[PDB]
């Protein structure tokens, strides 16, 4: 019923230590990777994401 | 892949087989005990022939 959870799971083989949320879905089809994206802004105080992975 | 790759369900053999160079299904099956080989074959080659 809301946008949007996100869950991950890690290189490590486990799951983010939390969820994150899913902010939207741009439309957009890519087009050379022509695949929508899904940007989901994840807090990540803990310093453990990184930008990019 | 799943961008420029599609996939579906379908029928293939898992095994395949050609005999002197053409597809063969070998069939194994006995003369009726009682029934002598020939018997059996005639039989066979006759099923065959429709």
């Amino acid at each position: 019923n809301g946008k949007a959870k996100v869950s991950l799971i890690t290189s490590d083989g486990i799951k983010f230590p939390q969820d994150g949320t899913l902010e939207f879905s741009d439309v957009t089809v890519d087009q050379t990777t022509g695949s929508i994206t899904l940007r989901a802004i994840f807090p990540n105080p803990d310093h453990t994401m990184m930008p990019g992975m | 892949f799943s961008a420029f790759s599609s996939s579906r369900w379908e029928y293939g053999s898992p095994r395949l087989e050609r005999y002197n160079g053409l597809p063969s299904m070998e069939i194994l099956g006995q003369a009726a005990p009682g029934k002598s080989t020939g018997e059996a074959m005639e039989l066979m080659e006759q099923l065959a022939s429709k």
